[PDB]
RNA sequence: GUGAUGCAUGGCCGUUUUUAGUUCGUGAAUGAUUUGUCUGGUUAAUUCCGAUAACGAACGAGAUCUUAACCUGCUAAUUAGCGGCGAGUACACUGUACUUGCUGCUUCUUAGAGGAACAUUGUGUGUCUAACACAAGGAAGUUUAAGGCAACAACAGGUCUGUGAUGUCCUUAGAUGAACUAGGCUGCACGCGUGCUACACUGAUAUAUAUAACGAGUAAAAUAUGCUUGCAUACUUUUCCUCCGCCGAAAGGCGUAGGUAAUCUUUAUCAAUAUAUAUCGUGAUGGGGAUAGAUUAUUGCAAUUAUUAAUCUUGAACGAGGAAUGCCUAGUAAGCAUGAUUCAUCAGAUUGUGCUGACUACGUCCCUGCCCUUUGUACACA
């Protein structure tokens, strides 16, 4: 086992344990194509 | 201690999570709910922690388990909507479906409002993938609800 | 090409066409007749 | 007392009532001083692959807190924040005397 | 007495203080002497000419200016400047002096009394500016 | 007293065009005192008639990518050119602008064939072509931006074909009458 | 050079109604001619900030950094060094990839500080942040700011 | 299973298309079908008017939503201010600038509910129809500006490398599973993209001065005890933003301070273009910073094929760009920066935000691309 605490690889999304594309603010953690989706019950809603 | 701004993207995320399990569990109920037999799944949320459209698609992916002739199934479905005393509906089934090419199914009744924040408002949506012989048949449910009154109308007395 | 020298109704392009010089040497020549444009009688 | 919460029509329901809950009697109240709504916006972009003239979208959580004052005794002020009241508007009291 | 007006140029709010006084005119804690460029100062200067400088010796002014670049910064103490003294002369002085006063100003420009209702537009994807989009190649 | 560059009055100017001052627009409340307006002179169609003629001149100065948004240095540019107008070849600078605008626009134009230009689009022509030659004058030079603009101006008031706006002008003129 | 005619009277009590860079000037001046401040070492051969990459051409740039920070403290209650180091930011060209802003060389500002509460102009207040003006100081640069003033009206 | 297959599919997204288009009820005109849904005028718009084998609907447009635009000198006052006023420190006249201490107004600061423009009044052009142009008023007269939303039907468009959405076929211990150690995605005669930086004097250089808006910010280490650099035990700040004070040319370091945030970073100012004053002086020049050479750091288990950063030096192409082609109409183009996303570290990217604020239309179908009626077709995989 090697060093998995810092980089891409260390973590991964909540959802599905992908590895690319996290959206990692706010501690959201969440790869960016299923927030798309769960933005409704998340409470981001489309305005402008 | 945590930020309101973290507190509440992490609530949401809660939500989420809860939505999905709810869904995981209940094949068999008319789910939509989400306020917090019974007790296994209070547990099972502690150990986490420390009409409507949704019930009519969980409806229709059980009848396609079943195994009916489809659009019977549609028209029936859309029957129980008009009962239920909706202005309008559509329910849409593409996927492989009889051939194996293609083959998107539309099924409307009433009229269904499609662009404006009165679509956001006054629609309830539902989407369920259904999985059957050789992959998945794909439902979505569009309910128009009875409105609380339309921007396009303007009733003169 | 125009090598303009140093050894040898005012303002500091006249001057440069005039004797043919540096425009360095040309603001040090307007300061000594008063003694970021220049514009001097 | 801080009043947290996501939806606006909500929150000033809430405010309204614990208004009308102080004007009974006893309750020195500041009125309800809304702060500045720091929008959590995520800019995602939209397409799971990368085909498409990449549209993104930017969504837009934007948080309303709420803040009102007063110069009372703990009890009471429990049972005026007592509206019933639910989950979705995030309540705080402070019984500091700074 | 004492009378608060703003002006407004894009972001760039500049708060007009003008009380009773001897005439002096400030920004901040800074002479109009200053303002900062030798050439913009006139566009701070401008409304006082028209005016009178005879006028402004019964009115102090102080301007808190906030927000904005430096052009836009000028305007709106200029704007300021335009809705404040016309503003005092309503309440405190006569109406026919604040009439004539409004007149010259709408003799030389709009900007002074009205403002500038611009404000940057939104940047939109698929470009860096509001309209400016990127580039085909086919 | 109403004044432009806390110097020259423009109460001294004369025009003697007729369609030139319908056109170009300094007037009383077209008075300034520095060029620099905030003015919506784009928003109607004849807005740009209301304009004052030194800040459309600073406008045209203001081009050129690398230069451009710099509204002041252009703004000072002029004041220089002004003040090199009211030493050197002494008189109203402001007179000798208007002459020069008077001089600038070609009368006659081609097209896809010979037709006339309307006197606003003939001033914005005279505008352009000016600075334009300044600039030209000024790049890879020396001599510096406001000399040679203000030369420009000078040749133009004139009406002397060692510039290059009228070298320019006579240049579509001849074009025009070829054509017509 | 600066003056003209004004619609107003200008109380010159305080620096900030005086112009900046004269004023500046003047105070380098003045402290040339006390010799009341040194050129450390290094001074001689430093530069400004990241992005100058070139030394100042001034000579006797030291005494006119001094004068604008206590300009500066003046202006503000209670500033740091770090302050001090962004106030006097430029851009740094890095060739090829675009500019950034750069931060100043901060340890020239902290000797020039330790000078000045050394000879009695600046003072750390323990109370509130960094070292603020000391009053006596104060006192001595609105009396300069006078008497340029003064100079200026002559 | 980041194996094979998007020509098996789901969902989602793209384009056709942000244009104005799609459909029904009944009626009328062997059938596919047509009509409605149109000669014309008008509109941003199958937007209306008017004509009429149609009349009347519904989705789409419009409305709605979100901002930004100007008011209530009504609603409210912290974690925002303004004053109120003590306390002073400087200087004026017979108040002004600046800090500590205490606590009516809401113009600015925040943000909830309301209001305001409807072509209103004026005058033209128009079947004096729908409507347009000008003028006044006005915060505003191109639905005020900007978005968001997105019908019907597709494309055998993309994505099974986003998914435990998912079929079949393959693979399953000498695994195409997972885990570890390097190496490679960055390799380079060359062709085509998107950008950045330039070619100087409206400029570089160097001092000084000016002034933004959106923001975003919390398993590892320290110290002591017990034994053989290791483990075990006890105990507590640190993991992100950095004020500030010291060391450091610089980068950075060490010490500490506030902040789980209108309080602190920091925001009555975090930026650069700006501007002012100096040095240059048209000379590949101090324009230009490629390429290179050698250190000092920081991040990380690990920096070479140099992470990035700094310091010294190296001084290449480029004197405004050929055939072609892109973007754009008002706070826009362009310039200038900057916040955020990725982030252990690293913007030349994207995405927001501001600051300096042009030119030129105010139209037309000439090209290009869409759409329409007519027309022709042997095409329908069009
Ligand atoms: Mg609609
Ligand atoms: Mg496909
Ligand atoms: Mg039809
Ligand atoms: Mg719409
Ligand atoms: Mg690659
Ligand atoms: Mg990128
Ligand atoms: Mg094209
Ligand atoms: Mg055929
Ligand atoms: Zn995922």
């Amino acid at each position: 086992v090697h060093p998995k605490k810092y980089g891409q690889g260390s973590r991964q999304c909540r959802v599905c344990s992908n590895k690319h594309a996290i959206i990692r603010k706010y501690n959201i953690n969440i790869c960016r194509q299923c927030f798309r989706e769960r933005a409704d019950i998340i409470g981001f809603k489309k305005y402008r | 201690p945590i930020s309101k701004k973290r507190k509440f993207i992490n609530d949401g995320v809660f939500q989420a999570e809860l939505n999905e399990f709810l869904a995981r569990i209940l094949a068999e109920d008319g789910y939509s709910g989400v306020e917090v037999r019974i007790r296994e799944l209070t547990s099972l949320v502690q150990k986490r922690f420390f009409l409507c459209a949704m019930a009519q698609a969980e409806s229709l992916r059980y009848k396609l388990l079943k195994g009916l002739a489809v659009r019977r199934a549609c028209y029936g479905v859309l029957r129980h909507i008009m009962e239920s005393g909706a202005k309008g509906c559509e329910v849409i089934v593409s996927g492989k479906l009889r051939a194996q090419r293609a083959k998107s199914m539309k099924f409307r009744d009433g009229y269904l409002i499609s662009t404006g924040e009165p679509s956001k408002r006054f629609v309830n949506t539902a989407t369920r993938s259904a999985q059957l012989k050789q992959g998945v048949l794909g439902i979505k449910v569009k309910i128009m609800l009875p409105t609380s009154i339309l921007p396009d109308n303007i009733s003169v007395l | 090409k125009l090598n303009h020298a140093v050894f040898i109704v005012i303002t500091p392009s006249a001057i440069a066409e005039k004797y043919k010089v540096n425009l360095s040497v040309a603001r040090a020549v307007i300061n000594h007749l008063a003694d970021s444009q220049k514009l001097y009688t | 007392i801080a009043l947290t919460s996501k939806n606006l029509r909500a929150i000033e329901k809430v405010c309204s009532d614990i208004m009308k809950g102080a004007k009974e009697k006893n309750l020195n109240v500041s009125g309800p001083v809304r702060l500045p709504v720091k929008t959590l916006r995520i800019t995602t972009r939209k397409s799971p692959c990368g085909e498409g003239t990449n549209t993104w979208d930017r969504f837009e959580l934007r948080i309303y807190k709420r803040l009102i004052d007063l110069y009372s005794q703990c009890e009471v002020v429990t049972q005026m924040t007592s509206i019933n009241i639910d989950p979705v508007v995030e309540v705080e009291v402070i019984i500091t005397d700074s | 007495k004492r009378v608060q007006t703003f002006g407004k140029k894009k972001t760039a709010v500049a708060v007009a203080t003008v009380t009773n006084g001897k005439g002096l005119i400030k920004l901040n804690g800074k002479n109009l002497d200053l303002v900062e460029p030798y050439i913009l100062k006139t566009k701070v200067y401008e409304p006082l000419w028209l005016i009178g400088s005879g006028k402004l010796k019964n009115l102090d002014i102080r301007i808190r200016v906030k927000g904005g670049g430096q052009t836009s910064q000028i305007y709106a103490i200029r704007q300021a400047i335009g809705k404040g003294i016309i503003s005092y002369y309503q309440k405190y002085v006569d109406e026919s002096t604040k009439k004539e006063l409004k007149d010259v100003l709408l003799r030389y420009d709009r900007s002074l009394l009205v403002g500038d209702t611009r404000r940057c537009e939104p940047k939109k994807f698929g470009g860096k500016g509001a309209r400016a989009r990127y580039q085909k190649s086919y | 007293d109403i004044k432009l560059f806390k110097k020259w009055s423009y109460e001294e100017i004369n025009i003697a065009d007729l369609s030139l001052v319908d056109c170009i627009a300094v007037s009383q409340k077209a008075c300034v005192y520095t060029p620099h307006t905030a003015g919506r002179y784009q928003k109607k169609r004849f807005r740009k008639a209301l304009c004052p003629i030194v800040e459309r001149l600073v406008n045209s100065m203001m081009m050129h990518g690398r230069n451009n948004g710099k509204k002041l240095k252009a703004i000072r540019i002029v004041a220089y050119a002004f003040e090199i107008i009211h030493l050197m070849t002494g008189e109203n600078p402001l007179q000798v602008f208007v002459n020069a605008v008077q001089k600038g626009g070609p009368r006659e134009d081609s097209t896809r064939q010979a037709v006339d230009v309307s006197p606003l689009r003939r001033v914005n022509q005279a505008i352009y072509l000016i600075c334009t030659g300044a600039r030209n004058a000024a790049f890879r030079n020396i001599k510096s931006i406001s000399e040679c603009l203000a030369e420009e101006i000078i040749n133009c008031a004139n009406e002397s074909s060692s510039s290059y706006a009228i070298k320019k002008k006579d240049e579509i003129e001849r074009v025009a009458k070829a054509n017509r | 050079r600066l003056l003209e005619p004004v619609p107003f009277v200008k109380t010159n009590n305080c620096i900030k109604d005086v112009d900046a860079d004269l004023f500046i000037r003047s105070y380098a001046t003045h402290l040339k001619l006390h010799n009341k401040i040194t050129y450390p070492k290094w001074c001689t051969f430093v530069k400004t900030g990241k992005g100058r990459k070139l030394a100042p051409l001034n000579e006797d740039w030291y005494f006119i950094r001094a004068s604008s920070i206590l300009r500066r403290l003046y202006l503000h209650p209670d500033i740091g060094v770090g302050f001090l180091r962004r106030q006097f930011s430029s851009k740094q060209r890095r060739g090829v990839a675009p500019n950034h802003t750069s931060l100043a060389s901060g340890k020239i500002l902290r000797s020039i500080l330790q000078q000045l509460e050394n000879l009695g102009y600046v003072e750390q207040n323990p109370k509130k942040k960094g070292r603020r003006l000391t009053t006596k100081g104060e006192n001595a640069i609105n009396n300069f700011a006078r008497y340029i003033n003064k100079k200026v009206y002559n």
